[PDB]
């Protein structure tokens, strides 16, 4: 009831997705502290949606659309209780209407906020906990 | 061509069949909810079941041969687990040769009156009967069935000269098609005997039947779609696929048909009198194939031309994907007609029952009439629309572990009150659906007590990974469906024997029907596990007096409910002497005229009630659609009064 | 409540580690056919199994099967792992595949019997284990497993059949001493002393202790002494002989006992 318990398919899935957090953190390390800029796709200034697009394209090869609204309809919806790393977390920011980030585990998500640029933030923070919307999964590979 | 008994070929078991049986046997013996063993007793019961399957009506059976082969009625277990189905094939071959011995004299004689109907009787339940000992009695009795059929055809039917010669042709071609059965029939018959002896829902599917189940669970027909029916070596292309891509090439129609055709460049094998399964298998093809299409005069004509037509993924669907949620009438009260719990039923109904969450909801209805259960994951994904993330069904294996299946993706999208209408011939997944809504108290149960199925089956292929590599000459192998788990409601109870007792009883349901799970062989017992955790919305399931007496008023205030109660009284009167029916042409013509006069009287009463002109003769009115269902109208009235309450019961 | 013999728990040998390193090196290279690749994958899975890395072993076996699907030994190991995981139906199917690709792989019968034994199909397990006994009646552990199966049907009959098997054997292999203890013929102290006598090096001592502690745990479990059973199973698994069926199914029995303790 230890290791053998997990089936062979589950084992392959674990080996194939064990580095997802590591890749997102690679992107974060190369990209942490970059300023926030609306409609920006460069290290000179980037927005949440552009950061999500570049991250999912450069770390996984998934070419998501550009706007947060289009990304919000991408992939398949997921519930709060069972959300994995690499899923898209959507907040009702309202500065442009919506906000997109990348969940990394332990109620944490990487995102390019308008206040402090691209950073890690907590789902349990009062601002984000109060202003949570939906969540979408796009890394379909299992 | 056609000759005598020697012409009947000696059937032999096919190469892969052995292995197939073995695997099947293995599964059935090792992994099945019923803890049984393939002992001598079970082998004998398999022998008896296979005998009853060979001829259900106890027509052509022979005590001598039965006892000759009842010597090895203990070895059937070794036969199954060894793959050498020798006894089954030998017994089937002897039955085929004895088919000729069944009778000979009557044929073509279809008009000349040879026998009179002087207060004779005939059994309608011919299952319980001893094995015939002599020969003369059955040789004489066989003609009675076809002679009574032709006498009733003189009572009601078509003209004599047109249909009689075709009926004689049908009988000769029936004798012909009986001598054209393949080994797959015998194999599947034996496997079905075994499975049904185990459990009524356990079954084996031949490769043809495996493709049938796959399409019935995918709708992705691979070939050319067309619903067909045959009459004497010619099938009639009804081709109701209309909007079908192979139907876009409707250059041929119902009368522009041919027999011999090829597939994607194969030699045009002139099929002349082949089996329906054979010609349908020849008509099918993979995704991305071709088909030979011949051009002929649109009607009767002998002038063939050759062209091509394409094959691709074709999805024939008798579904209505229509999404018109409008506030019309008094409330948005709709009826949802479900033909089956398809794997794609959630993927096509989510277009229907999703987009109304923020807007105003209403009392809509879901009708599960004549339903067939397809998938359990789909049943839970469809039942999660009306219940905000909750256990829909509990499953229990032979060990004792209980698991509650619920898709943890999505809240109650349709926040409106709901009425479920269900009949007695409903699917098991439909029972799960209705039981979930009844235990949650969110919907209202209306209709007839269901069939009462409480067993979960597993559908598995019989293919190993090494089959393709080292046995390339083998064909596709069958599949199996064996009961692995038993399902229960969240209230703790089950529907394996007691079914679901609805809050709104219907008149046609009050009769004691001789159908259901009880009259099925080897049906499992009843057991109630402890109740699950679930939030019940008001204890209105046991206390429904508000709409109960209202709808009793409604059923006592209309003559349709009364005429239907008269029909069920006729049923309750006839079912006393239902098993043995008496055939006197005088009293039979009397009852036929009585039924025709009663139908004409009821039609004139409803015409006077509705203001439509009265019918006088049966010739002007063609075959059309009769009244669909007054119980759906009572469900709409129930939904109306439910919206009345919700307007008067927010406090 | 008794003094016990103890061995130095088995440590991975240098040979195993050099072989595993070279196997990694060879599989790293491209110059290898698919048959040779599946062979090396099966061997590396076998080595992982011998080292107790059962998930990695199952991975290498599954890959070797994805290369060559006609490997009965891979199906055998996969069925053993399914038994250990508690998925008994899949184990039955895997062993069926073993016997389908090769019906002379007799040990498969034993394994499937054990599966059925742990599944609850005591009669079918009896059939398979009796077949295995027919293949060689003098092997004491075959008779031991047959008795373990038959005990779920008729205790007296099973003990009598075990005594008959013991009498009919040559009584040459040491394992029969366990059988003797199962027959009330030698004291447990005599069993342990004969064990000490028959062991030459630390590894043979570890093997002896594994097998005997597993069977003694089963014995004390049948008598209702849960604590002695758990302790004997732990002392068995402590020998670090991950290749013995006694080791695997001792872990399994410990898991089942923990399961029984957890649910009240």
């Amino acid at each position: 009831t230890s290791s053998l318990q997990a089936s062979q398919d589950e084992f392959e899935n674990l080996v194939r997705n064990v580095d997802v957090k590591s890749r997102i953190m690679d992107q974060y390390a190369d990209w942490k502290g970059v300023r926030y800029r609306l409609g920006g796709s460069t290290k000179k200034g980037i927005d949440c949606s552009g950061f999500v697009q570049r991250t999912f394209r450069e770390q996984f090869g998934l070419e998501l659309p550009r706007s947060t609204y289009e990304q919000q309809e991408m992939g398949k919806s997921v519930s709060r209780s069972n959300l994995r790393t690499g899923d898209l977390v959507l907040f009702r920011a309202g500065s442009t209407g919506r906000h997109v980030g990348i969940y990394i585990g332990n109620n944490q998500f990487v995102h390019a906020s308008t206040s402090s640029g691209v950073i890690i933030s907590s789902m349990n923070e009062p601002y984000w906990k109060k202003r949570y919307n939906e969540a979408r999964r796009v890394l379909s590979r299992s | 061509d056609i000759t005598r008994a020697d012409q009947i070929p000696v059937l032999k078991e096919e190469t892969q069949h052995a292995t197939v049986s073995e695997r099947v046997t293995s599964r059935f013996t090792r992994s099945h909810y019923r803890q049984f063993d393939l002992d001598q007793a079970f082998s004998a019961k398999i022998f008896d079941r296979y005998l009853n399957l060979l001829d259900y009506s106890h027509n052509v059976l022979l005590a001598s041969d039965v006892e000759q082969f009842a010597k090895k009625k203990t070895e059937l277990g070794d036969e199954l687990r060894s793959g050498k189905l020798d006894v089954f094939y030998d017994l089937y071959n002897l039955a085929q040769k004895r088919r000729f011995e069944r009778y000979q004299y009557a044929l073509s004689v279809l008009e000349k009156p040879m026998d009179f109907t002087g207060n004779d009787t005939y059994n309608l339940d011919r299952s319980k009967a001893p094995w015939p000992k002599n020969e003369a009695e059955l040789n004489a009795l066989w003609d009675s069935k076809v002679k009574f059929d032709e006498l009733s055809l003189k009572l009601t039917g078509k003209t004599d000269k047109e249909i009689r010669e075709t009926l004689t042709r049908r009988y000769k071609f029936a004798i012909r098609r009986l001598a054209q059965t393949n080994s797959e029939d015998v194999f599947s018959l034996a496997m079905t005997a075994f499975a049904r002896e185990i459990d009524p829902h356990t079954n084996y599917l031949s490769p043809r039947n495996t493709e049938q189940f796959n399409t019935e669970m995918s709708l992705s027909l691979e070939g050319i779609g067309a619903v067909l029916q045959m009459d004497d070596d010619y099938t009639v292309i009804n081709s109701m696929v209309a909007g079908g891509p192979a139907a876009k090439s409707k250059a041929i129609s119902v009368g522009d048909k041919i027999v011999g055709v090829g597939q994607t460049g194969k030699p045009m094998v002139d099929v002349i009198g082949w089996r329906l399964d054979d010609v349908v298998a020849l008509i099918k093809g993979p995704k991305g194939s071709k088909v030979r299409l011949e051009i002929l005069p649109a009607g009767k004509g002998t002038k063939t031309r050759t062209v091509t037509l394409t094959r691709e993924r074709i999805r024939l669907e008798d579904r209505a994907v229509k999404m018109s949620v409008k506030t019309v009438g008094k409330e948005k009260v709709g009826v949802l007609d479900i033909p089956g719990f398809y794997v794609g039923l959630t993927d096509d109904v989510k277009v229907q029952l999703q987009k109304l969450e923020k807007q105003n909801v209403s009392s809509v209805i879901i009708d599960l009439r004549s339903n067939g259960g397809g998938a359990l994951t789909e049943a839970v994904s469809l039942s999660g629309l009306f219940i905000p993330a909750g256990p829909i069904v509990q499953v229990r294996d032979n060990n004792g572990k209980v698991r509650e299946d619920s898709d943890t993706d999505g809240q109650v999208f349709y926040k409106g009150p709901l009425v479920v209408l269900v009949d007695r011939f409903s699917a098991a997944a439909s029972e799960i659906f209705a039981a979930a809504m009844q235990d949650y108290g969110r919907a209202l149960v209306v209709g007839e007590p269901t069939f009462g199925a409480g067993t979960v089956q597993q559908y598995r292929s019989l293919n190993r990974i090494y089959d393709q590599m080292l046995r390339p000459e083998w064909p596709a192998l069958g599949s199996v469906q064996y009961t692995i788990q038993k399902f229960y409601r969240v209230n703790g109870g089950s529907t394996q024997r007691k079914g679901v007792t609805p809050d709104i009883i219907m008149p046609t349901g009050n009769e004691e029907t001789e159908t259901g799970e009880k009259f099925e062989d080897n049906a499992l017992p009843w057991d109630s596990i402890d109740a699950a955790t679930y939030v019940k919305s008001g204890d209105l399931t046991a206390f429904e007096p508000e709409l109960l007496k209202e709808h009793n008023a409604r059923i006592a205030k209309d003559p349709e409910f009364q005429n239907i109660m008269k029909d069920i009284a006729r049923f309750n009167a006839m079912k006393d002497k239902r098993n043995i029916v008496s055939l006197n042409y005088a009293v039979r013509e009397k009852e036929n005229n009585e039924d025709d006069a009663t139908r004409l009287a009821r039609l004139n009463e409803r015409f006077k009630r509705e203001g439509k002109p009265e019918l006088k003769k049966l010739d002007d009115l063609p075959k059309d659609y009769q009244e669909p269902d007054p119980y759906l109208d009572e469900t709409v009235n129930i939904a109306l009064d439910l919206a009345k309450l919700e307007k008067a019961r927010p406090a | 409540r008794k003094s016990e013999v103890l061995a130095v728990p088995l440590q991975p040998t240098l040979q195993q580690e050099v072989i595993l390193a070279r196997m990694e090196q060879i599989l790293a290279s491209r110059a290898l056919t698919d048959d040779e690749r599946a062979q090396l994958l099966y061997e590396r899975g076998v080595l992982y199994d011998s080292l107790g890395l059962r998930a990695l072993a199952r991975n290498d076996f599954s890959q070797a099967l994805a290369i060559r699907p006609d490997m009965p030994e891979v199906f055998n190991y996969l069925g053993i792992y399914l038994t250990q995981a508690g998925n008994f139906d899949a184990a039955y199917e895997a062993f069926d595949s073993v016997l389908e690709l090769d019906p002379t792989y007799n040990y498969a019968h034993l394994n499937r019997g054990i599966a059925l034994y742990y599944g609850g199909r005591d009669k079918l397990a009896q059939d398979d284990l009796l077949a295995f006994y027919q293949d060689d009646p003098n092997d004491p552990f075959r008779s031991l497993w047959l008795y373990l199966a038959e005990q779920k049907l008729d205790e007296k009959q099973a003990k009598e059949v075990l005594k008959q098997h013991f009498e009919k054997s040559d009584k040459e292999q040491w394992g029969w001493n366990i059988v003797e203890f199962y027959l009330g013929n030698i004291s447990e102290q005599t069993l342990m002393e004969r064990l000490k006598a028959d062991a030459t090096d630390n590894t043979s001592l570890a093997e002896h202790l594994s097998e005997t502690n597993f069977y003694l745990g089963k014995y004390y479990l049948s008598l209702g002494d849960l604590d002695s059973a758990t302790a004997l199973f732990k002392l068995a698994v402590a020998n670090n002989v991950h290749n013995f069926v006694e080791h695997r199914y001792a872990l399994l029995e410990l898991s089942l006992l923990g399961q029984d303790q957890d649910d009240l």
